[PDB]
């Protein structure tokens, strides 16, 4: 009739029980209930109660979705995560492990889709541009194809980042490459100006 | 340098190579066939294999994932770290389709032409030994 | 706060609205529902009531995979099945068509790939084979390239007909063989080729 | 008179479109299922659409295409099979065993991606309406 044992309205949501991400990120657990009386849900951390006062920045709840939000994830969050989901017929429960994994000191980054490639009409000026996200300074250098800049002393970060190339010629024209390095590793990508 | 996993997002599985030769993802941290050997030629360029079958994972001329006995051509993976710091490996042979490693939510290999940059089943993390 | 009328739990399996099949089939209809209280499930045969004793064998239902079934599907089960969902709250429906075809009696049918063909030596005894499924027997003859060298029930009975033998063969014998079966519905046919050698 | 050739796989209606592609719908008012089948000796047929005449063709790679010009790519041969369902292979390419067919939703499905125990080449032919 009328009696209803708390039951998983969505298994799928729940296939993945093993939550491995980078620092920094938001990660947000499901457990999608029915049953009624409508049950209720409670979370536990490493099988006691996780109450907000357990991380900075607490957590945030989604009761309409069954839900649990942590925002920027720190190594301290590792544990398994329980949801308990209960009414006066019985309960049922899921558990996800999570696993927070600093990427630093990891090789330089450039941010995607830059150096943009270009082309222009003798006579004006070109541009090319290279941003890198490293730990440390990263060591950069523009190399054309011979060393054009290069990030060091008579060049700042910030001076780095832009390559400017004044009054082309056909002679300009070719592979522009930024390479960037750090004591983990190096990364490069290439841009290709066309002379017109 | 030593073993690590290689979890990928998706479905949260761990790669894996099995004796078989046929290439998969499990769940199972003890399993043995997921304790993977990087090795990289040239920066950039790498080699997976099995510390057990010593197998290396591979690409064929259709964008299956497989482990070989032989280091060959489609052994060659290039090791991208991207900017939300999760790895994608591509193949180094058929490069120019962007044809990368994947798996699919349930666990199982993922065709290469099947497969781009915005999906969630090209995303790997290097995660310890134990 | 927790009320809920009927909502579909899987549009994608209510996809296939129209049930075209051959008549002894098995059918399974699906409406997977979700709501709270846990909403109810009846079925409607073109808009009336489907009792169970509206048709032979009856039907199954499975109320814990939202399911309606009928067996031994027969003509006379053609028409509109519909699931009727309901609670307090509210109810939804869904309407399947069914449209079953008895394709029996048919022209007859000979088993893909038969007969094989063959080749042998000069002097050597080549083999030929027609299989033919019917719910009767079938006018079966073979056809050598024009000569009528077998036929059922003429000069070869029934189990004879099915294998046409060709004992201390010749370069002559070399040629198109053919199995010819039919019925008043109609006829098939295929063919095999004797190279000697 | 005209037949339509609904497949199993999906339930759809098999359809050549204007455009000469081949899918298939569910839409039992479509214009462009209305199929004639017409054979040339007997277990050979040519399925034409009594709309855009376009005989139900597959190129050389087994791709269901709708031709104008009734030819070597158009001829079919339809056979029932013991399950009581029509199957339709490539005159053209019967060596290989290239049968017509759709994938679960309403798209042709390439003659070498397909095989006898497929629900995909299964059809029967139903009335006009
Ligand atoms: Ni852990
Ligand atoms: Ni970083
Ligand atoms: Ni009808
Ligand atoms: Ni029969
Ligand atoms: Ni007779």
């Amino acid at each position: 009739n009328n009696k209803r044992a708390p039951y998983w309205t969505n298994t799928e949501k729940m296939e993945k029980r093993l939550h491995a991400v980078p620092a920094a990120n938001t990660v947000k657990f499901r457990c999608p209930a029915g049953g009624n009386p409508m049950p209720t849900m409670r979370w536990l951390k490493n099988g006691k109660e996780f109450k907000q006062e357990h991380r900075i920045g607490g957590y945030k709840v989604r009761n309409q979705h069954w839900s649990l939000i942590m925002e920027s994830v720190v190594p301290s969050d590792k544990g398994n995560y329980t949801c308990v989901v209960e009414n006066e017929y019985g309960s049922i429960n899921h558990t996800y492990h999570l696993d927070v994994v600093e990427r630093s000191p990891h090789r330089p980054i450039l941010q995607a889709g830059l150096p943009a490639n270009a082309s222009t009409v003798v006579g004006g000026d070109v541009e090319f541009v290279c941003k890198v996200y490293s730990d440390a300074q990263p060591h950069i250098q523009w190399i054309k194809h011979k060393v054009l800049k290069a990030a060091g002393v008579n060049t700042t970060d910030k001076e780095i980042e832009v390559l400017y190339i004044r009054n082309v010629t056909f002679e300009d024209a070719g592979e522009y490459t930024c390479l960037a390095g750090n004591s983990i590793g190096i990364s490069f990508h290439s841009a290709w100006l066309t002379v017109l | 340098k030593k073993p690590k996993l290689l979890y990928c997002s998706n479905g949260g599985h761990f790669l894996r190579i099995l004796p078989d030769g046929t290439v998969d993802g499990t769940r199972d941290r003890s399993d043995q066939h997921i304790q993977l050997q990087l090795s990289a030629e040239s920066v950039g360029e790498v080699y997976i294999k099995s510390t057990e079958t010593g197998q290396y994972l591979a690409m064929d001329t259709d964008g299956l994932l497989y482990g070989s006995q032989t280091p060959n051509e489609e052994c060659l993976f290039l090791e991208r770290l991207e900017e939300n710091h999760y790895n994608t490996y591509i193949s180094k042979k058929h490069a120019e389709k962007n044809w990368f490693v994947g798996l699919k939510k349930n666990g199982s290999c993922k065709r290469g032409p099947r497969t781009h940059y915005g999906q969630k089943a090209i995303l790997f993390l290097p995660l310890p030994v134990s």
